[PDB]
């Protein structure tokens, strides 16, 4: 995250980290939308162009955590995965329309001050906050700039939706409905962004109706990290909600 | 280097 | 079902530092 700020303690209770085993590295964040289900972005775990491909035995979930490298002895939990899910139209040869993955937790998390789920979007939730201008939030233990290198503790920044026709016209790759950006303009002022290793981590908004917080999209892609004209791409959760039920009501 | 120990059961 | 609402925040009725940004760019 560039230009954001440390995160108070509980503030993103659905945060979780995906951390390799071997070698031990941070590959990307995540959100917990219950007890035995993770969401992510599917380029976390494939993405053929760099020999990205891992399996189940490859990956550990770190929930509840705040510090970036350290072991939270008695506040983190660590969960093992039974099961990855990554949308079978996920389009990694263009341009990652369709970027999300579901996980599945050998053993369900117990909720705690630190840890909790986030909830998915309906119909009409979706319609009232996803508009050009209403602020999100993106958390994530990623970059601080493009190129301190790495936060000590998890990073937020607010931002606001920016209108799809300016979201297509700051770049040459193909949008799809699937998508939506984020960031502030040039002239706007104010900065912020997400970064590498911020992928998959959740985009959120907290509803005036009923003041819970909603996952409304994932951290996708970008051309660099909080650069003036370019916007932050995120996966338009709503839009792949009954590809997420299904699964869920499936398995 | 950079990343504390994991206990033993997961890694 | 108890989704969305934080133990530390909400469940309390404490506030974070920044939400307040939210709510106000909610037209
Ligand atoms: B994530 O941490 O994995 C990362 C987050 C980017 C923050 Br800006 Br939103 N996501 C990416 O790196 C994705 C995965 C593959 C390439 N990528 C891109 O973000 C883009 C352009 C792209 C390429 C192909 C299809 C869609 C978008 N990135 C770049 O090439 C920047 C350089 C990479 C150095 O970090």
């Amino acid at each position: 995250i560039v230009e954001g700020s440390d995160a108070e303690i509980g503030m993103s209770p659905w945060q979780v980290m995906l951390f390799r085993k071997s070698p031990q590295e941070l590959l990307c964040g995540a959100s917990l939308i219950s007890d035995r289900w993770v969401l992510t972005a599917a380029h976390c775990l494939l993405y053929p162009p760099w020999d990205k491909n891992f399996t189940e035995n490859d990956l550990l979930v770190r929930i509840g955590k705040h510090s970036r490298t350290r072991y939270e002895r008695n506040i983190e939990k660590i969960s093992m995965l039974e099961k990855i899910y990554i949308h079978p139209r996920y389009n990694w040869r263009e341009n990652l329309d369709r970027d999300i993955a579901l996980m599945k937790l050998k053993k369900p998390v117990a909720f705690s001050d630190y840890i909790h789920p986030v909830c998915l979007p309906d119909r009409e939730t979706a319609a009232s906050l996803l508009q050009a201008g209403y602020k999100g939030r993106v958390t994530g233990w990623g970059n601080l700039k493009e190129t301190k290198g790495q936060p000590s503790v998890l990073q937020v920044v607010n931002l606001p939706i920016v209108e799809r026709p300016v979201c297509k016209d700051s770049t040459r790759i193909r949008i799809t409905d699937n998508m939506f950006c984020a960031g502030y303009k040039p002239d706007e002022g104010k900065r912020g962004d997400a970064c590498e290793g911020d992928s998959g981590g959740p985009f959120v908004m907290k509803s005036p109706f009923n003041n819970r917080w909603y996952q409304m999209g994932i951290v996708s892609w970008g051309e660099g990290c909080d650069r003036d004209g370019k916007y932050g791409f995120y996966t338009h959760v709503f839009r792949l909600k009954k590809w997420i039920q299904k699964v869920i009501d499936q398995f | 280097g950079d990343f504390e120990e994991i206990p033993e059961e997961y890694l | 079902a108890d989704c969305g609402l934080r133990p530390l925040f909400e469940k309390k009725s404490l506030e974070d530092k920044t939400e307040r940004e939210l709510l106000e760019s909610y037209i």
